[PDB]
């Protein structure tokens, strides 16, 4: 997994 | 000041609570957005438990996030008070 992956996970 | 390096998975933490320490340390880390994603690409799994460790091997670099945590609920717990 990528760090847009984190991103769309914990965010927006 | 921590550093995405020092981070790692607990002997028995449940992966749930390492990816989210693992995402909040990366996002204050110093580095370009495309090393993030190698990091993330590479130090999330190497930095897990052995048990996590043997289950995200096996599940392969195609899988999801989502499909992580399946993969690894449970392991090291299920931790329910006694």
């Amino acid at each position: 997994i990528t760090f847009e992956d984190l991103l769309d996970y914990y965010g927006p | 000041p921590t550093s995405i390096l020092d981070i790692r998975q607990g002997p028995k933490e449940p992966f749930r609570d390492y990816v989210d320490r693992f995402y909040k340390t990366l996002r204050a880390e110093q580095a370009s957005q495309e090393v993030k994603a190698w990091m993330t690409e590479t130090l999330l799994v190497q930095n897990a438990n052995p048990d996590c460790k043997t289950i995200l091997k096996a599940l392969g670099p195609g899988a999801t996030l989502e499909e992580m945590m399946t993969a690894c609920q449970g392991v090291g717990g299920p931790g329910h008070k006694a």
